[PDB]
């Protein structure tokens, strides 16, 4: 093997040239971002989820 | 409800743009140095810029010729320059290379036409036209509508001249050298390319069609320099700032 | 194409003195002008080249200067034997187009 | 609240160029001849 | 010595055909175009056209463009017009001029040809 | 001297009408509560486009890029209650205060306008594909510690189509004066019924604002939203 590769074309794990050293490869962090508000007419105050 | 009545709505500002200072110019100038003339607040006829047969490599792009006369531009930006009889492939959207890269650069959302002759009693001397210039080395891809007039001595592969023209130091600037002995890959092609916009400035410069007085609030299919649509129209209260 | 018209069309001139004429294009012709005489039974002969520049072998008694559409040259010592028509000629568009010509004459 | 808010979505899906040079019919019309225009208004009939 | 010799007066019917001649000696005559001119008597200078040295195409003006040609004879030197059906409008002398495909400042040099027509 | 200008540094997106309507672009915009530079004069960078204000001691402006008749260089002096705006090839001074206007040659263009003009008159400049674009107001201001609270958007007066490479300007016991800088980020505009900018948001600003340019509207209720992604 010279790489590993995971459900509907996406590659999992690869191993280096010149070293031939195993590597894991994840995906970064990454996430929606949200807003608990209570309202503009009440304060601008913003908790952030 | 059909429109029973057309209505055209040109601007009447009856004075003829320069495409004659344009076309027929006794110099126009190299790929490095090409000549930006603006033309605006005129009217300007394409139908004998069509109808010459002298252009051979005319290939508008985005717009056809023969419908062109009717819409109205905001801008023309009208560049000018002499390249090699094969380079007219170059001068394009999309394609790269030596004078597409590193003399002139088109946009990828080019609107325009690429109009242009085939000059060989014009710009060959027995012997060697050496003013008409191109730049192959450059250490810098070219966005778009810029100005390499610079004559900075290229270096190449390890320690700068910085001056002087010797090892691994060529000048960038170098003569086509355009006699009339050559063949048509080689012969000097006169391109003179008009860039438009559609939409980001007041429609200015357009064609000669005859404008017709305004009716009313009958449905009418209306004409307003370039743009076409179907309505009524009415007096109006929304107070119009004069941009 | 250029509408080229020049004046006064038929001016006096007197010993010694100097005399401005001018020549005037209806489109842009930025730097592009040549200068020319006609005596009677003589060919025409060139004095300024690109508006600014005099050619070598003429005698200098004069000097041409300007830009954009106003252009004009300066005699600075006239004598009474030229009595010359001046001719301009421009060199930007084709065609070439010349003037109808400045006069010059004596008392 | 929905159904004028999915009203105004469909209004606002016309001006969409769905890689067209322009989204509005009549300039792509107006400036181009039909069998090169075909294409550039088939791109704005599967979108819309 | 550079000059531009020039044939003798013409003067024929108006609907003749005649051939003046521009003989050039002196220069490289490959280098320079071959421009032309005419003098109106109560006018000055007009231009008709340059002629390339090397094949000879007759280009011309945008107001003289219909009856005349220019035939050029090369490696002889003589660089011949050839006016075809002269009209009484045409009594004019037509003087011969260098004229370059670059420089385009004349030295305008001919004899010049008192071409009468009556 | 750093102050914050507070909602200022607005003006027109498309040079279009619009009325009663919530209108989002993307476009080159002066950032809210950002710091701008106050000066009570060097060589300023015009880099991506500038935000000037101002409060006849106040003159006109130059505009250009090495101020060494190499480049082509924009000059506007408001003289004899009539502008005069050039881009011919001057040389600037080393401490300009007509020496400024001095040398005028190689010119390309030349323009006059109508005249304009306690007191604050905010411009704005911009350059976007080579077209030159000034934005001009004049509005009565009380302060003079800093920056005015309000809201005034920026109508576009001369549009220049010139097209040179633009990095420098200058402005020629005295006034004082406010740089800011465009960004940029996404605005969403407020046109009201008779057709002027009231209020504007700037969405990168705040996660309030980011659900304010989400929903398209300047009130939200309480709740929850999801504006965009945290990558
Ligand atoms: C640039 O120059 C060309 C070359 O002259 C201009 O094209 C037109 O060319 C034709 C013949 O080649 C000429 O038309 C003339 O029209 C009059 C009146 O109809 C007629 O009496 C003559 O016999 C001749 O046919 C003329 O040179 C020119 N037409 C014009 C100027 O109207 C061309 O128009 C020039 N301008 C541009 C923008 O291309
Ligand atoms: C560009 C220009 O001046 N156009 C004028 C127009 O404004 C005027 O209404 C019309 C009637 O005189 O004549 C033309
Ligand atoms: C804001 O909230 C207060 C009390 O919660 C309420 O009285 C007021 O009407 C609200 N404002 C609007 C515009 O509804
Ligand atoms: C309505 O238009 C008038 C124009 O006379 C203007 O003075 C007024 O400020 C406008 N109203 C608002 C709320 O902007």
């Amino acid at each position: 093997q010279q790489f590993g590769r995971d459900i509907a074309d996406t590659t999992d794990a690869v191993r280096d040239p010149q070293t031939l050293e195993i590597l894991d490869i994840t995906p970064c962090s990454f996430g929606g971002v949200s807003v608990i508000t209570p309202g503009t007419n009440t304060s601008n105050q913003v908790a952030v989820l | 409800v059909q429109p029973t009545e057309s209505i055209v709505r040109f601007p009447n500002i009856t004075n003829l743009c320069p495409f004659g200072e344009v076309f027929n110019a006794t110099r126009f100038a190299s790929v490095y140095a090409w000549n930006r003339k603006r033309i605006s607040n005129c009217v300007a006829d394409y139908s004998v810029l069509y109808n010459s047969a002298s252009f051979s490599t005319f290939k508008c792009y985005g717009v056809s010729p023969t419908k062109l006369n009717d819409l109205c531009f905001t801008n023309v930006y009208a560049d000018s320059f002499v390249i090699r009889g094969d380079e007219v492939r170059q001068i394009a959207p999309g394609q790269t290379g030596n004078i597409a890269d590193y003399n002139y650069k088109l946009p990828d959302d080019f609107t325009g036409c690429v109009i242009a002759w085939n000059s060989n009693n014009l710009d060959s001397k027995v012997g060697g036209n050496y003013n008409y210039l191109y730049r192959l080395f450059r250490k810098s891809n070219l966005k778009p509508f810029e100005r390499d007039i610079s004559t900075e001595i290229y270096q190449a592969g390890s320690t700068p001249c910085n001056g002087v023209k010797g090892f691994n130091c060529y000048f960038p600037l170098q003569s086509y050298g355009f006699q009339p002995t050559y063949g048509v890959g080689y012969q000097p092609y006169r391109v003179v390319v008009l860039s438009f916009e559609l939409l980001h400035a007041p429609a200015t410069v357009c064609g000669p069609k005859k404008s017709t007085n305004l009716v009313k609030n009958k449905c009418v299919n209306f004409n307003f320099n370039g743009l076409t649509g179907t309505g009524v129209l009415t007096e109006s209260n929304k107070k119009f700032l004069p941009f | 194409d250029i509408q080229m018209t020049q004046s006064p069309s038929s001016l006096s001139a007197s010993v010694g003195d100097r005399v401005t004429i001018t020549c005037r294009a209806s489109q842009s012709v930025s730097n592009f002008l040549h200068w020319y005489q006609q005596k009677p039974g003589k060919a025409p002969k060139l004095l300024i080249y690109y508006a600014s520049q005099s050619i070598s072998g003429v005698p200098s008694r004069f000097s041409g200067s300007g830009s954009g559409t106003d252009f004009t040259l300066t005699i600075s010592s006239l004598q009474p034997e030229d009595f010359a028509t001046y001719y301009c000629q421009q060199s930007n568009t084709w065609p070439l187009t010349f003037g109808q010509g400045t006069k010059l004459e004596i008392k | 609240n929905q159904n004028a808010q999915a009203l105004n979505t469909l209004v606002k899906q016309l001006s969409s160029n769905f890689g067209a040079i322009s989204s509005v019919l009549n300039d792509i019309l107006s400036r181009l001849d039909p069998p090169e225009a075909e294409v550039q208004i088939d791109r704005l009939i599967t979108g819309r | 010595q550079v000059q531009l010799v020039q044939s003798g007066s013409e003067l024929k019917k108006p609907g003749a055909s005649v051939k003046v001649s521009c003989k050039a000696s002196g220069y490289t005559f490959t280098d320079y175009g071959m421009n032309w001119v005419r003098q109106a008597p109560g006018q000055g200078l007009e231009w008709m056209g340059w002629i390339n040295t090397y094949s000879g195409e007759p280009t011309y003006a945008d107001d003289f463009r219909g009856r005349f040609v220019f035939s050029l004879d090369t490696s002889v030197s003589t660089a011949y017009l050839q006016i075809c059906s002269l009209k009484a409008e045409d009594t004019a002398v037509y003087y011969c001029a260098r004229g370059g495909n670059w420089d385009w400042y004349f030295d305008v040099w001919g004899q010049g040809t008192l071409v009468t027509v009556s | 001297a750093y102050t914050n200008s507070f909602t200022r540094g607005v003006y027109y997106p498309d040079k279009v009408f619009r009325s009663s309507v919530l209108h989002s672009t993307q476009d080159l915009f002066l950032p809210f509560f950002s710091n701008v530079t106050w000066f009570h004069n060097p060589v300023l960078p015009f880099n991506d486009g500038v935000y000037f204000a101002s409060t006849n001691i106040i003159r006109g402006w130059i505009f250009g890029t090495t101020l060494d008749s190499k480049t082509q260089s924009l000059l506007i002096v408001n003289n004899a209650t009539n502008v005069v705006i050039k881009v011919c090839e001057f040389q600037f001074c080393n401490d300009p205060f007509f020496r400024v206007y001095s040398s005028a040659n190689n010119c390309t263009f030349e323009y006059v306008s109508q005249p304009f003009l306690k007191n604050l008159r905010e411009f704005v400049f911009k350059n976007i594909d080579g077209y030159f674009k000034i934005y001009s107001k004049h509005t009565p201001i009380n302060l003079v510690r800093g920056l005015p609270q309000g809201f005034s958007a920026l109508e576009p007066l001369v549009d220049l189509p010139i097209g040179i490479n633009i990095t420098r300007f200058q402005t020629l016991g005295a006034a004082a004066y406010y740089v800011g800088y465009l960004q940029p980020r996404t605005f969403l505009l407020k046109y009201n019924e008779n057709g002027t900018i009231t209020d504007a948001v700037d969405c990168a600003l705040d996660p309030l604002s980011e659900t304010k340019c989400t929903l398209k509207s300047f009130t939200v209720e309480k709740g929850i939203y999801q504006t965009s992604n945290f990558r």
